């Protein structure tokens, strides 16, 4: 116990000395204004010792304060009955009703996966919004960023996927015992527009009965936005492994992220500037992006599928090119067909699936599959490419080897791209999409030889 | 003109800019940490006169 | 030893105070459960210490523990099949015992003692040995590993304990002069391996893809990066170069790697054959990697421990591949180990003191002969990563700040999915005048010609695609088109290689040197051909294309289906038709 | 002994109870390796000092710390024959022969030449190509800066300038063979391949022996790539000056420099005054890049041609600056004709010449091509810029006559800068030169005199 | 604090056609009006408050214009409102700050506002905030952090410009108070 | 500050009307930079001052018409740029209190349009 | 000292058809001639050498680096007289500081030379002083900063700008003199 406080200030103060203060421990302090806060005891000196203020500079007073240690590090209840529920908020959550039962109480710093207890994909997520999941081959062997960009929402396409990711016996590769109806979201900062947004999508996509939503309720402390994250994240990590469960986590814009990290990298005098924020992200999403592959000798996963937004429709921002690095390829959406009415907008033209062809096979979705993957891609790809070659020399260019893949990309355009909020099976997708290539040529394709043709027409 | 215009030319030029300001920019971190630290330097040594 | 306590904690790094007879570079256990770090700076009394793993619930005041002897790691048996890593930690020996989470801190010997293995002796006693010399082989799988005497280090020999399998704890081979040498031994980082004559690389590495060696080489010795814009490409060509190799040892080094950038690398090639045994690849392949969730300084000393096992295995007279994945892992320790231990900052937060390691790292990269009485060759291939996306940062000239080779991958490549994405408008090499000698040695004096004649392809390709994206192919004639559409064929079928087909991640020059003539043959005769005012547009809708076109679905036993029947089929039923 | 240390790490250390030493001193210090680590005094302070110890540091305990003073001036030996022989940093032959003899020990920084003392460049060498021996005209005394960026090599091919290298004496009216053309190499870090590459370049020749070789290389310490010029130097005043012998120095991997300039430059008390590089830049690229100059009263001299590897072909770097104002001839290499395979492959868009009518072009230099080179500037220049022009105004937009000026850009490229082995003596030279000129009219020939003109008709 | 968060369904009508018929954000939206202030701009601004279905006007500066920042105070009583009937200065609260006052002036600003903006709230009165010149408020908080230990770290700016400026939206909406009466906090962000 | 003073005194009390016209803000600008950086003030963006707002502000805040009193001070202030780019302090800062500009035209000055 | 500061109203020529003819100087003038990290401004004067109407040359330079003052340094004592004949050198006084000469020697340099360009343009002459790439004084004076432990004025700047630049270059340059001479220093800066 430590009497006395010798700097006043909002991020970061002085505790003098030491000798009993962990590493990440909890303290309670009680700022004499009859106000109380916590925080984190990262880095401990006989000296100064500093403590993660969680509040605002306003409220304090040296007529009456104490500084006591509550726990050796952080730590928190997962309970049993956390899937189909939303538990908003963190620490004493409110979700605007009562809290369930710490039952197993644990650490929520993260608990580490060996690189040699991982084992290669075998599950397919089949989501209702065709077009990513036909191409990209959404599997949780990859944990692509989408990228939304300026102008463009984040939440409206990540409100889509939460209903309409749907669990097969083997057209999803594994089980429907080894895929529940439960999802997690782990807010990386929401915003207002964010929040004011999610409200009435609570109520209809069921987060009484199939789905777990922490917040950080938008007006929660900058800080917070650094403990919600990998607190969200080691919850599911239990009952994902141990109980055996497929989760996804699916979460939302690291800008605020950087947001709240970024001024404990001035009040700390770190490397808070890469190019204008940070040169220490990667180092704290070790832990974020670690968890995030396929366990060996049990079963269930974890995924963390990004969903961040730029700050300009150009990037020359660290915001979204930090992370391209940090992880593996790109999916992206753009604005190209967005100006015109086209929604979902898909645009995978700078994309990058990593994966596409692991965890999908013959048989573990359908025949066609693994064939129709790369075909869309470049079918449709050279399409785009026509219009940029046309109006170069005069306002033509084309020929009759022109004329065919011009219409492969109006064919896979407003029929394929567009299509409403409604849910499409990997069967009613790949079927059709062998009709669509009915406009080229077949029997000699690009990556598809004569061994689908005669099958799938 | 037009086709080049409207893709590779002006958005080009524009984001340019961009790369170059947020660099320069970027180097003037570096030169507060060190700035404060060299000003670190001459209220210690006069805190050797007046605090040891 | 030496007994201190803590005084501060500061990140990942601890110091202490009361270290007495601290010398920079030791093992600097930080408390009583000690968590193994590294001295750096020594300031008066206090030892910096710069810990590897967590300082997670760390409480002050808890006895310091230094040895005071270099930064020494266990070099011998178990090479094999053994994770000896960063943090110095088996991650092999955690995961069953432990479950499939660690726990952060506590640490286990880097080489397990739980191994046992055969000796064969080669020497008896009352001689006189000289350091560098082999005291018996181990053969450990369908390899040879070798027990390597101390270089620089005499003695004679007191006894030598007959064949049979043993712990590798026992000693072998007692020297008269008082070392009981056990079949492990230590061995600084600090201090490293000798080489009796230095030499140039002229033997070539041969990866296992077509256009990458064949436009740009690489040597036994050489060098070049892998630059990965936004995370792509890079990722995984380095597991195709990984796959196969004609470099003995395979040294895999995924320091600060998560999860599925080392999920499919690595639990694959259990199922890979292997060339000097067929089970497992393992039996020739050894795991330097590890998990980014550990500090900073673990993906730090993680390289220096891989170079001087590559040294002990180039003395084995075996040949080495070492690939570090991203620069970004290596950038991000030294960048933020700066803030902390209060180093002032260089450019862009990387300290001025980046190169310490670095220079030298690169400098060991070569074909020599040993000390040993053999010779290998190091070839260090590391792959950059580019922090702004241009090369201009001190993070990424490293391998265009002293020449070698070097290599340009692409995004844009990336895409449409060419593997490799090199590309002829940022690649050199300087092992295309030292690779001349062997290749009309071994592998054709027809060569030294035909590799070129490949690259004036791509060469005039360049000169007139500038024009293409100025005026269209409306504009430019019969003659204009030809070299294009060669180079169509280079790229279509000569820049993508399929990673599912996997006798295409594997060449040989017999797959080199084939389909570099059938190139020859169309160009040469289709100066000729289209000279008659055939336009370029029929011969498009010509089967002819098509025959040679089938390049990258093709194995290798399927090789001799090609080389001779199409080889006519060009010069011939193409002039007439 | 002075024990209490300080600071230890790598080449830079403080060590107290120093307060009384002189300005460059050789003490030792008595490691925990038992190999005993050198160091020079170049600075003093309050009461530790600044040691800047020759090798670097990898154990030494701090319970004793040995220090015992050798001498209180760094110096370094000299002898008059060492011709023939290899050397290493520390002065140690690669031979494993022992070091030179000391005849009077002379400082390692050196003293500097009395600008009045120097006298005008004119005794002009042949280098073996065409190009320079015109354009340039490289002489005795000058320095001739090789801009090169990375991705270019330029190691590789300094060797054959290196080889190609021999005086003039015929048409200087006098002997030049007579008194001793020895040449220097000096690297100040360089990897396996290129350490051979070199030797087997001077035993393809034997331009070998009569040399001195001061190379650094990589895994040599760190603090002796900007020791060791320094030193190199001061042995070259010696043979060059004081025994009249024409002594060429070519120093090159000038980033290597940099790299141990960097070290000091930040980690002290030194500030980084332009990218990282102390703010004594200044005097760092002083004494090393002064020395050269033809003597008044000497007939020896010191020609230095540095050879870069500055970045990319930036201007704003640290490297391109400072050159730029120091040289008045300068030459530039550039990466375009460099992927062709012609070698050289000058580029000479940004490169100038401010001598050559005064300076060379005049005396010892020949003045037949002193028209010629100021015709061939402009003459080369309306040839390949236009080629850039034509393609930004239309595609075409060339009369007839502009036709001319690209008809002798692709000419002149190919054939004059183009030697291997090849050498071809300055009057060699013009004849060929002349008539290729006879591709172009009147108003490309202007310049050139009437004498010149109908001399190589 | 609150007893749910609402979300609006108020509908928007600021008297002007395209404004609020196409682009629809409702009470309890916050907006923005991007470029420098006046040359046209003002139209907007002025109108705004006039017509818009708001109890309640609440007018802020924050580094303000000379001449500009006076005609809209004397024009203030001459807009009239149609529920008022007369002077618009009525249901009008002024708490406006130009450059001609003091240095912490402007990084006091918005807090204060804010506050008032929530009483209002409180008694089921909407509010017509405008958050006026944004961009200009920071140009105070710069020169303050100069002198302390929280230094400029951005671009060129507070990186505790960006906990500030985000939280002023967060505290500003459609709610349903402890009271159970609503209003409604609209901010139009001219940001210059 | 000087006449700064005095004006308020000539235009608001004897009912004058002043006209301010100051002239290169350049230097203004430089050598306030030194006085700061001692003061422990860290400056600004492409190196001119951060503290320059508020220093600016009252000298330009001294314009503007006074209730009841006729006479005020007409403020006419006239600084430099490189080519009248806005990627440097001297006009954002100005530009926010200050209202309007007019730049100057190469063809015009050259042909001697003034 | 001098009596006061006047308008110049009279040319001074350096005998080219540029820098007199669309361009002019004066005498009494001040001027500049930017040329990036050398560009051919070291020949502007081989142009002053002798084909320049200065009764009194006084050369000066910072600390130019003796490469670049090799050729120009010995090249005067050889060139013709205009004002005379013989030697260059009867007119120059030549007061250069070179790279050769100290590195503080640098610093000092332009406020000592002035004094001695100030001597002869007194007594009754016109004077022509020329400091040789301001630059190198620059490097010299933000040297001060490193070797003092202070930092330079950021981004690259020195810390001393206008202070000891401007002084020196209006301290003389058309001005009636205290006899009432007229002292006339003409200038043209060959900085980068």
């Amino acid at each position: 116990e430590y009497t006395g406080i010798t700097y006043i200030s909002g991020p970061l103060l002085f505790v003098e000395n030491a000798k009993d203060l962990a590493y990440g421990a909890i303290v309670d302090i009680k700022d004499g204004t009859g106000r109380v806060r916590g925080g984190q005891v990262i880095e401990v000196s006989e000296e100064y010792a500093v403590i993660q203020v969680f509040e605002e500079t306003t409220g304090l007073d040296l007529a009456t304060t104490s500084v006591s240690l509550v726990e050796d590090v952080a730590r928190l209840g997962v309970s049993k009955e956390m899937l189909g529920r939303r538990f908003n908020g963190i620490g004493k959550p409110i979700d605007g009703l009562p809290p369930i039962t710490p039952e197993k109480r644990l650490p929520i710093t993260g608990l580490p996966l060996n690189p040699v207890a991982r084992r290669k994909p075998e599950q397919f997520i089949q989501t209702g919004i065709s077009t990513i999941d036909v191409m990209n081959t959404l599997v949780r062997g990859q944990k692509l960023p989408i990228f939304s960009g300026s102008g463009l929402p984040a939440n409206e396409i990540a409100a889509q996927i939460a209903r309409q990711a749907t669990v097969r016996p083997d057209l999803s590769g594994e089980g429907e015992k080894e895929e529940p109806f439960a999802v997690v979201f782990a807010a990386m900062g929401i915003t207002q527009r964010e929040l004011s947004y999610f409200i009435q999508e609570f109520e209809r996509t069921g987060a009484l009965s199939r789905s777990v939503l922490f917040l950080n309720k938008a007006d929660d402390p900058t800080i917070e936005r650094i403990l919600t994250p990998r607190m969200a994240l080691t919850v599911a990590e239990y009952l994902a492994f141990e109980h055996d469960y497929h989760v996804l986590v699916i979460l939302t814009d690291m800008t605020n992220y950087c947001e709240a990290l970024r001024e404990i990298g001035a009040a700390r005098e770190e490397i808070p500037g890469r190019r204008g924020y940070p040169g220490y992200m990667y180092t704290d999403l070790a832990t974020i992006y670690e968890r995030a592959g396929v366990v060996e000798g049990k079963k269930g996963s974890v995924t963390q599928i990004p969903i961040l937004s730029m700050p300009d429709d150009d990037r020359t921002h660290p915001i979204p090119d930090l992370t391209g690095y940090i992880t593996e390829g790109q999916i992206q959406l753009s604005r190209e067909l967005h100006r015109k009415g086209i929604y979902p907008p898909i645009d995978p033209l700078p994309s990058l699936s990593r994966l596409m062809n692991n965890g999908v096979g013959k048989g573990k979705t359908r025949e066609d599959h693994k064939q129709v993957s790369d075909q869309l891609y470049s079918a449709y790809a050279n399409g785009v490419d026509i219009r940029k070659l046309v109006a170069i020399i005069g306002e033509d260019a084309l020929t009759e080897n022109d004329r065919r893949y011009l219409q492969f990309a109006d064919a896979f355009e407003r029929f394929f791209i567009n299509q409403g909020q409604q849910n499409r099976s990997i069967e009613e997708s790949l079927q059709i999409a062998w009709a669509l290539l009915s406009m080229l040529p077949q029997g000699e394709l690009k990556r598809i030889s004569k061994d689908h043709i005669g099958k799938y027409y | 003109r037009v086709n080049a215009l409207e893709q590779v030319v002006i958005p080009g030029i524009r984001a340019q800019i961009r790369f170059i300001q947020q660099v320069l920019e970027q180097r003037e971190r570096e030169d507060t940490f060190r700035l404060k630290r060299i000003k670190g330097k001459i209220e210690a040594r006069e805190a050797e006169e007046e605090g040891g | 030893m030496i007994q201190g306590v803590i005084q501060k904690i500061a990140g990942p790094a601890v110091i202490a105070k009361g270290m007495l007879g601290a010398r920079m570079y030791d093992i600097c256990k930080v408390g009583e459960e000690g968590l193994v770090g590294e001295i750096i700076r020594l300031d008066g009394d206090t030892a910096f210490v710069q810990v590897y793993e967590d300082t997670s619930g760390l409480k002050v005041g808890e006895p310091v523990v230094s040895t005071g002897l270099p930064l020494a790691v266990e070099l011998g048996p178990g090479m094999l099949n053994g994770i000896y890593d960063g943090i110095q930690r088996p991650l092999e020996r955690i995961r069953e015992k432990t479950g499939i989470y660690i726990t952060r801190g506590v640490v286990v010997h880097a080489l397990d003692r739980e191994k046992k293995w055969a000796w064969t002796p080669m020497v008896k006693p009352g001689d006189e040995v000289r350091g560098g010399m082999v005291l018996g082989t181990v053969p450990e799988f369908g390899f040879t590993h070798k027990i390597l005497v101390p270089p620089d280090v005499r003695g004679r020999v007191k006894e030598v304990k007959p064949a049979g399998e043993y712990t590798v704890e026992e000693p072998v081979v007692v020297l008269e002069d008082g070392t009981e040498l056990k079949m492990y031994h230590t061995w600084p980082v600090r201090r490293a391996r000798p080489v009796q004559r230095k030499l140039d690389p002229n033997t070539p590495f041969l990866t296992g893809m077509r256009i990458l060696d064949v436009l740009f080489p690489v040597a036994m010795g050489g060098t070049a990066a892998i630059p990965g814009p936004f995370g792509s490409g890079k990722t995984v060509t380095q597991q195709s170069l990984a796959k196969w190799s004609n470099a003995d040892v395979v040294v895999y080094v995924g320091c600060g790697e998560r999860g599925n950038e080392m999920t499919d690398v690595l639990v694959e090639f259990p199922e890979l054959t292997d060339p000097k045994t067929g089970g497992p690849l393992m039996h020739r392949t050894v795991l330097i990697a590890n998990t980014s969730n550990m500090p900073v300084a673990a993906r730090e000393a993680s390289i220096y421990v891989g170079v001087t096992i590559a040294e002990y295995f180039r003395d084995q007279g075996f040949s080495v591949a070492l690939m570090a994945d991203s620069t970004s892992r290596w950038a991000e320790a030294l960048r933020e180990i700066s803030s902390r231990l209060e180093e002032m900052p260089a450019e862009e937060g990387y300290p001025p003191y980046l190169a310490a390691r670095l220079a030298a790292f690169y400098e060991r990269a070569g074909k020599v002969i040993t000390l040993g009485g053999e010779e290998g060759a190091v070839t260090i291939v590391g792959a950059v990563s580019p922090p702004g996306g241009d090369m201009s940062e001190p993070v990424t000239q490293s391998t265009l700040r002293i020449v070698g080779a070097f290599w340009r991958l692409d995004a844009s490549l990336a895409f449409r999915r060419h593997f490799p994405a090199i590309n002829w408008n940022g690649s050199y090499s300087l092992f295309t005048s030292a690779l001349d000698p062997w290749y009309r040695e071994n592998v054709a004096e027809d060569y030294p010609e035909l590799r070129d004649a490949i690259s004036e392809l791509l060469q005039r390709e360049a000169g007139l695609q500038e024009i293409v994206q100025l005026v269209g192919p409306d504009a430019l004639q019969d003659a204009e088109r030809l070299v294009i559409e060669v180079g169509r064929i280079i790229r279509e079928d000569f820049l993508q290689q399929n990673a599912y087909h996997e006798v295409d991640a594997y060449c040989s020059m017999k797959k080199a040197y084939g389909i570099m003539k059938m190139i020859l043959a169309f160009y040469k005769e289709a100066e000729a051909a289209i000279k008659r005012g055939v336009s370029i547009d029929e011969i498009l809708q010509l089967p002819v294309l098509e025959r040679i076109g089938r390049a990258r679905y093709v194995s290798e036993e399927e090789f001799p289906a090609y080389f001779e029947e199409a080889m006519k089929e060009i010069q011939g039923a193409f002039k007439a038709l």
